């Protein structure tokens, strides 16, 4: 929900005292995938 | 007086950027929270190190700007108000001899991504979840704490060590002293000038040492060696395969399944597990050790800064007259003044 | 100096009286030592890569063959999860072990004499300390005396009368403005310079 | 470029920021690694430069509060990192918080320790009271909110020396102060 | 996924020998014929 | 491990089951030391 409730839930307490406090650290997400391999047109000679 | 503050992103460490192995590392319960309390645990007490050797004096007394101190020559070991921290030319030598990888100086990305990404160890540290933290206390705070008592010390004596200061001419005091050693006040007096001209060559002898040789403050850089030695050790680690496939969990996942990597990564989980287990326990009791050190420190700095010691060779080799504090990285100095 | 003592000691029962504040530094150690004891008790809900936490579960289910398979993860998971535990007890019994002889020292030097020591029985100088006991650890009510007012004097480091210099014996030369005294370092009291 | 991506090159599956780096790999090379043996750069297969790889923008996040007893107003640290990147940290992607009320912003600070959030900077220095780092600390006070501030260490004061003059105490307190140790 | 360097091996044998054809086997075939390494990276494809 | 002789599992089985059991003494060995060392770490520092 907020900074707070995750310290609760962080702390497993329901009242939280005065100090300053570790929690999750945040990372960006990717936006979308990228893909890239080089560019061959033949296929491979499974028949043979 | 202090090591460097870490900590870890358990989870980044062991299952960097993976959901499948956070599912996997779940399965230990607070193995990673223990970690991560510890290193707290360490960092939180590496501010009350600081504090403790050093915020002794909740006045923060400034000197005169005239020196009459009666041929007593501090100028090396107050403040230069030139310099842009308020440091002293001692300390200025000493902040120059000790090398250091990052101690929290703003890590900003505009640097640490692309280039500066690759030939630095301590943004692939950063990458791997291995967070260095700022002191509670910049360094400016530290010469100013250490400012504070020796410009209390100069000019007020032990008296400031008991409450307020009371303000005492340095040549009298020094009377004093020797009165404590039993060298009566008198033979203080009678020899002022030549005690003086000592004292002053005493301090150009401290000087000409510490700037000329590369070696000397090693009993500091050993602590920001194990530390540095320690984490790079602990990235070393991650590129071991512990009996599995790769090294690289994203090289694991996109070539395998859902059950062949569950064999396979449980043993990374494994691996890396026992190197934060090794590593943290490693800090525990480094941290025990300059607890000690520090301990030690603030005890020193009561003793022989705040005071006269009667302990023999507590306050140095010699008689102790009286003792300089100094900041340096991770440490304190002291310049210990003493009757032989 | 008795009314500003039963003062003191009386500030020390009426803020005590108040709050817990200060007892921090024991309510700490029984505060970790008792979380240190629910982490090893909560261990026993991970599965640690077995099919169950509960050792039951896995035998009212497998066979010995496949059941070995699944009884040592527990083991392994346990036996890490006692060792990383003795490993902060032994660590924090440091910890304590310094504090005790640390205590036994103020006691000692506190306690049993009058120690010349500064700020070690407290900031002030060092009368002497009454100890108290508290659960799983010792309390030091240190008595100092704080020089507290003060006023401004000239002084000399000696003094002329027949050529010859003078020097206290013991203390110091002062000036009113007006005439000059001898007295002792730590409190205002003149004597005539004899 | 600069955006964070799943890429994939050759089945070398990551996570990143992808940059064009000042690296002269000879013409064999196709990969860079970092100390840690990760990679850290490669070439592009279809289009022959060189890219430097970034794990994208990230860090510890930590919490500054009063007391449950006294308030639910709490103040954020950004441990290591620039204010406007927090702007960057908007929820159009999906951050491991997924808590973004604090990305609103108009109180934001940036410290040494990285980028503080609901918390006002007051030039007036106090006694450290929650310790942020670098000495900055913070507190809830007075229409109470949480306020930010480098710490002041204790009064200033010049002492009242000279070549000829000495302080005498008067009188004094017999003054008693408890210690415990464990 | 992309690869550095592939071949295929092409041979035949009795379906009862089909199991010695994993890496670190034993019997003839995987004694004195056909070896696989202990790291073989690769898959192994029979029918009748 | 079926045997705590690092050569009864090297005769018994084969390499992929030397994967399974001197892979043991591997691990439970490396903990045995990891647990005298880090007893003569603490204890070192009681005689520090
Ligand atoms: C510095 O301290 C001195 C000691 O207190 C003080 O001098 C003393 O002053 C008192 C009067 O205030 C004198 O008292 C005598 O005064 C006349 C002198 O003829 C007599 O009729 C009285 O009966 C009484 O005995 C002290 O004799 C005198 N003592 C000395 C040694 O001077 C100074 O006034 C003080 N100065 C300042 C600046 O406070
Ligand atoms: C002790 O004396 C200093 C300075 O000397 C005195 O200056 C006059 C006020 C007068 O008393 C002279 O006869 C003395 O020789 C005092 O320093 C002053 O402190 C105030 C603040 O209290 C400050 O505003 C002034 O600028 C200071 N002046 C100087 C010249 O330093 C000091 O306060 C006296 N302290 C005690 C405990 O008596
Ligand atoms: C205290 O000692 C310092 C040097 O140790 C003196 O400062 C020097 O003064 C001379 C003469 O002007 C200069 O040539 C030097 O360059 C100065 N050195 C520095 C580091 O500033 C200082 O003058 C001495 N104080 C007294 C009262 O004699
Ligand atoms: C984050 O803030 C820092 C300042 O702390 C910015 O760094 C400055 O960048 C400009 C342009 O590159 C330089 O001229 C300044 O000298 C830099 N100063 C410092 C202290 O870094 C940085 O660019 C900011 N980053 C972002 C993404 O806004
Ligand atoms: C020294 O200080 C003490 C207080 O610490 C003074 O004693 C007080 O004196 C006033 C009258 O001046 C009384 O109202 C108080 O009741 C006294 N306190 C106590 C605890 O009894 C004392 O007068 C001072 N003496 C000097 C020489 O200045
Ligand atoms: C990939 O294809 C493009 C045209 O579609 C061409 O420019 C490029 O040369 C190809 N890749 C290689 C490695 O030749
Ligand atoms: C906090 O609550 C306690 C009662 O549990 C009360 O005694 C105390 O005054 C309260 N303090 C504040 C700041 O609200
Ligand atoms: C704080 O003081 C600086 C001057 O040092 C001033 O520029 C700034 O506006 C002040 N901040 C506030 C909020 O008043
Ligand atoms: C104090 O020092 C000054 C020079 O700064 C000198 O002129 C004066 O005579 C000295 N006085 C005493 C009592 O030493």
């Amino acid at each position: 929900l907020d900074p707070l409730s995750e310290t609760k839930c962080t702390l497993k307490s329901f009242t939280v005292e005065k100090g300053i406090y570790q929690t999750s650290n945040f990372r960006v997400q990717p936006t979308e995938s990228i893909v890239r391999f080089p560019n061959i047109t033949n296929l491979c000679p499974f028949g043979e | 007086v202090s090591m460097t503050k870490t900590s870890v992103d358990c989870t980044m460490y062991i299952c960097g950027d993976s959901t499948e192995c956070s599912n996997l590392l779940l399965q230990y319960g607070s193995f990673c929270t223990q970690l991560n309390r510890a290193l707290t645990g360490i960092a939180v007490e590496q501010d009350k190190n600081t504090q403790e050797v050093f915020a002794q004096v909740k006045q923060i007394y400034k000197t005169p700007p005239i020196k009459d101190f009666g041929g007593f020559n501090f100028s090396q070991i107050l403040p230069d108000p030139s310099k842009p921290s308020k440091r002293s030319f001692i300390e200025d030598l000493l902040f120059n001899k000790v090398t250091l990888a990052d101690a929290g100086f703003i890590k900003q990305y505009g640097d640490c991504l692309g280039d500066i990404a690759a030939r630095d160890l301590i943004c692939a540290q950063k990458f791997n979840g291995l967070t260095v933290l700022p002191p509670l206390l910049t360094d400016e705070m530290i010469a100013q704490y250490t400012s504070a008592l020796l410009a209390g010390t100069i000019t007020s004596g032990w008296t400031f060590g008991a409450g307020a200061a009371l303000q005492i001419p340095f040549a009298m005091q020094m009377a004093y002293r020797f009165n404590g050693i039993g060298v009566t006040q008198n033979v203080l007096y009678e020899n002022q000038k030549l005690i003086a001209n000592q004292f002053n060559s005493a301090i150009g002898k401290i000087q000409d040492s510490l700037s000329s040789t590369a070696s000397a403050l090693g009993k500091l850089q050993d602590v920001v060696n194990q530390n540095a030695q320690a984490l790079n050790t602990l990235v070393k680690q991650l590129s071991s395969n512990f009996g599995a496939i790769s090294s690289v969990l994203n090289d694991i996942l996109s070539r395998l399944d859902k059950v062949e990597a569950e064999v396979q990564i449980d043993r990374l989980i494994t691996g890396r597990l026992q190197s934060l287990q090794t590593y943290v326990t490693q800090q525990l009791i480094r941290a025990a050790e300059i607890r000690a050190s520090a301990n030690l420190a603030a005890t020193k700095m009561s003793e022989c800064v705040l005071g006269q010691s009667k302990r023999v060779d507590f306050c140095g080799k010699g008689y102790h007259l009286m003792s300089f504090p100094q900041s340096a990285p991770h440490g304190v100095v002291f310049l210990h003044v003493t009757y032989v | 100096i008795a009314n500003q003592f039963n003062s003191a000691i009386g500030k020390i029962q009426d803020s005590l009286s108040s709050t817990a504040s200060a007892l921090g530094k024991l309510q700490d150690v029984v505060n970790q030592n008792a979380q240190a004891l629910n982490t090893l008790v909560k261990q026993l809900s991970s599965n640690f890569g077995a099919i169950s936490s509960v050792l039951n579960d896995i035998l009212s289910r497998l066979d010995k063959v496949e059941a070995e398979v699944q009884i040592d993860r527990l083991i392994t998971g346990r036996l890490q999860s006692l060792q990383t535990y003795v490993t902060q007890q032994l660590i924090r019994a440091a910890e304590i072990r310094a504090s005790a002889n640390l205590a036994a020292t103020k006691m000692s030097e506190c306690v049993l004499g009058q120690s010349k020591r500064v700020d070690f029985c407290g900031k002030g100088y060092h009368l002497m300390s009454f100890p108290q006991s508290a659960p799983h650890g010792v309390v030091f009510l240190h008595v100092t005396y704080v020089p507290a007012q003060e006023k401004n004097f000239t002084t000399a480091p000696a003094i002329c009368h027949d050529g010859k210099a003078h020097f206290p014996r013991e203390g110091v030369f002062v000036s009113n403005g007006t005439d000059w005294f001898v007295t002792q370092r730590n409190f205002y009291e003149p004597q005539i310079i004899t | 470029k600069n955006k964070c991506v799943n890429f994939n090159f050759n089945g070398l599956t990551g996570t990143g920021v992808l940059t064009e780096s000042n690296k002269k790999f000879l013409p064999f090379q196709q990969f860079g690694r970092d100390i840690a043996d990760t990679t850290d750069a490669v070439r592009d297969p279809q289009t022959l430069e060189i890219l430097d790889i970034t794990p994208c923008s990230f860090g510890g996040v930590s919490v500054i509060t009063p007391g449950t007893n006294t308030s639910n107003q709490v103040a954020v640290l950004y441990q290591g990192v620039n204010c406007t990147e927090v702007p960057v940290a908007i929820h159009a992607d999906q951050l491991t918080p997924t808590w973004r009320v604090y990305s609103t912003g108009s109180n934001v600070f940036q410290t040494r320790a990285g980028c503080l959030i609901g918390a006002e900077h007051v030039n007036n220095s106090y006694e450290c009271d929650i310790p942020i780092g670098a000495g900055i600390c913070a507190s809830y006070q007075t229409s109470q909110s949480i306020i930010a501030y480098t710490m002041s260490l204790g009064a200033e004061n010049s002492v009242a020396y000279s070549n000829n003059s000495i302080a005498i105490p008067t009188n004094f307190t017999i003054s008693v102060t408890t210690e415990i140790l464990p | 996924l992309c690869f550095t360097n592939v071949y295929a091996d092409s041979f035949v044998i009795r379906g009862d020998e089909v199991r010695q054809i994993a890496p670190g086997q034993t019997g003839k075939i995987a004694d004195y014929n056909y070896k696989l390494p202990d790291d073989f990276t690769g898959c192994v494809i029979a029918w009748n």
